[PDB]
Formats: C-alpha cells, structure tokens, sequence
C-alpha cells in the first residue's frame, strides 16, 4: 500500500 | 565371495540412494504442478509464519519464492517473492513482496519487455475481507522485465508492503498462515 | 561375515517395498492430476459397471468417489460420490448420485456456506443423447456445505436419481462404461 | 430426476 | 549360504532395473503433463533442429509427434506431426506438417467425424513476426477424422508447408530451435 | 501456406 515506487529486491536471483 | 557381494550391495545401496532422491524431487514437481496457474492470478498460501518469520529474523531464511505461475498455457513465466522480515528500506520494520519474471520455454515468442500490469496482495481472512494491495505498470527501463538470460530476473515490488505491525495485529494471519495474491493483466495478449 | 550382508539385504529389501509403494501411490496422483478441471466442470467415467455393480451388490464396494474437480484455480474442491446399487430410499432400486465439497487448500478464502447451483447428470450415449439430470441450490442449513473440518464433507445429493432398470435397458451404459457429469456454477464469482 | 429434494447420503464421509 | 545371498542380490538387481525404468517414465509424463493445454491451442517447441534435420535426412528418424493438447478438459484429444526433411510430395524439399486425431477417454461423448476448423503455423521468431500458416476446415469423408479405434487416426495436413530454404533462410529458426503452433477452433462446442 | 489440399501422410499411425 505504501508502494507508489515499486523498486528492486537487494540484489541477487537464483 | 564376499568381495563380490559387498560390491553388489554397494551398487544397490548407491542407487536406491539415488532414487530416495528422484523420488523425493518428483514429490516437489507434483507439489508445483497441482498449485499451477495459467491464467495470471496466483494464490500463494505460506503455513508456519511464526517459525518462518523467526527464520529470517535469525537470518537462516530470508526470503521464500512461491510455486510459478503463467500468463497463459503457453505464455510468461513468473513467480513472487517475500520477506517476512523485510528487505531494503522495510528491514526489520516490513513485509516486503516483489514479483519476478523467469525463465521460460516459450520467452523467443512473448513480447520484452515484460509490460503487463502487477497487481500484489495480502489476503484478509477476516469477516471484513479487507485485503491490502498495490498495482504497478513494469517500468520497461528496469532489468527486471528484460527478457530473462538467467533462470530469473531480479524481483521487483515493495519493501515497504505493510507494517509488521499491521500484519501481525490484523486479520491477515489466521492458523498460523498467510495467503499472498498476484494478478498479472493478461487481457492485453496476445 | 553373512550376518552383516543378510541385515544390509534387509534393508534394501524394506527400502525397495517402501519405493515400490510410492511409485504405485504416485501413479495414481498422475491419474488424479491428468484429469483434474478447474472450471467447475466434471466428466467423471466409470468403467467395468458390470463388475462394480455386482461388487456394490455383494456390499464389497458400496460407493466410488470421482477424482477431485475445482471451481477455479485455487477455488473450491469437490467430487462426486455415486452407489451402484444406490443408498437411503434408492437402495437395490436406483443408482443414487451425490455431490461432495471437500478440504481445499484455500477455504480460509472463500464464501461459506457453499451456495454455488450444481446439476448433476448421467449422460447418454445413444445417438438421441437425452441426458439424465437434475440441479438444485444448495441448502445454506445443510451441513454438506459447511466448511470442511474433516477432508470430505457429508455427501448430499440424489438418492433415487435413476431406476436400475431404466439404467441399464437405455443407450447410457455402452462398452460397460456409464459416464457422469457435475456441473457447478462458478459465474457467481469471486 | 426424481431429485426434487435433494437429501445426505447415509452417514459417513470419508 | 552364498547361493541364498546371490539370489536375493539378484531379486533386488531386478527391482532396481524395474523402478529406473518406472522413474525414467514418469520423467517423461511429467513432460506431457507439464506442457499439456486445453483450450485448443497447442505450441510445439522443436529443439536441436540440425541434429534432428540430419536424423530425418539419414532416415533414423523420419517424424516427430508433439505432446498432446486438448479442445477442453475433457475434450478431443490431439498432436501435431512433423517431418524436418518432408514426406509425400514435399520429401527431401520441404518441412511437412500433419495435424493428429488421438483416441481420447471422452470419445464416446464427443461428435464424430472431427469438424473443428484447424490451423497449422510455422512462427517467426524474427520481430517482424511473419509466421507462416494454413487452415482448413476438416474433409468428413477422410478416415483421419473419424471416431479413433486405434490410439491415433492417420495424420492429415500438409505435405509441401514450406520450402527447406525458406525455413532455412529466414528467421523462423533461432538458437537451433523452431516453433510450431496448431489452433482448433473450439467456439462451436460443447 | 501452399497447403489448399490438406492429405495424410504417407501410411503409418502408431
């Protein structure tokens, strides 16, 4: 809900 | 010749080692077949949220994949991932939920990147059905639409989803389990 | 040391049982997945009706279930229950037909009582193709449509739904196989 | 078809 | 009592080769399960093109079968066939194409002949997307449409689909690998 | 796409 900049996880995949 | 008998049970014993194996990664292959989807909504119900939580408190296991779903039979191939104790900007304050495109058989026929319409959801079990959510339109400039090289891109989503708090104060959490729902837009294709 | 090899051949022995068993148990997941639907739609074929029925006569096998079918992906799971030689007041005269909800993985998310319309059918295959069928709405004070504590709820359904007679002097048993159809209506949702 | 009530089967599910 | 011991090695020798071969085929219906669809389109992904040319060049392996793919969940059963290097009139010149009736376990509950409208494609992977493909309507007449007594009818299409050079030369193969798709109508049924 | 008359292949099924 609090999402309006949807960003990238931390780095890694796999 | 006990020589040649200990050599024979050695070969069995290595191959029923072996099959233990294949059969129990053919228990997971089923598990993933029977909670498919192919029509871009996925349901993705995680059991043991307290020990699980622990889990990536302590750092053993910080974050959980779901099973795949698809856009079609034949279509994307994706999946979610959460952090029940958070990632980025929402450590040890959030859940976190981000969705992943994967690697899939047909990805030579689908359009890149990746623009269908993500809608991410936390599921409320109670009488209010008070679910919360966000949507997001794929910003075709990130890496994580492009057409997949690897078995997954790099997920992508919210590390700020809802408060702990919230989460845990709530309704959301019922039997010790959480329901995560994706809706990917698909009636853009093909 | 034969001891030593005798007790490794017992163990390999147990193992190879144990194996044997999941391949016959995972045989028949395939079966169970390969013709599962998930449009609230079952076709539920029963082969050697001779041999069953006189089973069900005999009071060997009194019933069959039908493979799981669901309304939607993750939505309700049910199946079908029919006796041969029938039950309650169709007993020795009818085949009686019932409709089952059972344990699904998503109940937490669905409506309760189950309310969905469901029509059951005996299907003809004479070239006429007069289908056997009847429908009702499910009743919200019938434990059959509580949600389910146990894996299955109690049946219910439609203990005189066809004369034996009528049955087997028509066109709807052919290379003694009798083919059923449920259908359950899902347009009312989610 | 001669289902106009529709009624439980005799007892025990599984 | 060594000849004791030997046969029980021999006994679980035995087992061991049943259950690899057990695994190996459950392997492969994993496969077909996997990429199975039911809507009546079906996408055939043909790997290794070269090795598989030369097969058929060399008459090692004249044809391949798709997996199979339905009209419904249960509905006709179907596949496609293709010869890399031609058969019929279009042998050693051009890629041929069949479409494949399979006897299906509904078949006593579905219209025969086969009068679905079929169409056959070849797809471009290139970003043009000029896929190449043909339709027709199916001939009542012809024994490939007929209700199957065997597990498959004779398969029905087209001998001369395209030219080897064309496919060859065009963007239709990328990274040794080509696309078949096969759509059935299925608007006029059930 | 030259295919205005769709034929069997050459015999054999199974």
């Amino acid at each position: 809900p609090s999402c309006p900049k949807p960003v990238q996880d931390t780095q890694p995949p796999e | 010749n006990t020589g040649l008998l200990e050599s024979q049970l050695s070969r069995h014993d290595q191959m029923l080692s072996v099959h233990d194996i294949r059969l129990a990664d053919m228990d997971l292959r089923f598990q993933v077949l029977e909670t498919a989807s192919y029509n871009g909504v996925l349901i993705w119900k995680i059991r043991d949220y307290k020990r699980r939580k622990q889990e990536a408190v302590m750092g053993k296991t910080l974050s959980l994949y779901s099973q795949p779903f698809y856009t079609g039979y034949f279509g994307y191939k994706m999946c979610a991932r959460v952090y029940l104790n958070g990632d980025g900007m929402g450590k040890g304050t959030h859940l976190s939920l981000f969705f992943v495109i994967m690697r899939g058989e047909y990805d030579a026929l689908l359009p890149w990147p990746f623009k269908q319409k993500v809608t991410l959801m936390l599921m409320d079990q109670g009488s209010s059905r008070r679910h919360l959510g966000d949507a997001f339109k794929p910003d075709p400039n990130s890496s994580s639409f492009k057409k997949p090289t690897g078995e997954m891109n790099i997920a992508s989503g919210c590390p700020v989803f809802v408060a702990q708090t919230v989460l845990e104060n709530g309704t959301y959490i019922k039997d010790d389990t959480i329901f995560i729902k994706v809706i990917v837009d698909t009636s853009d294709l093909p």
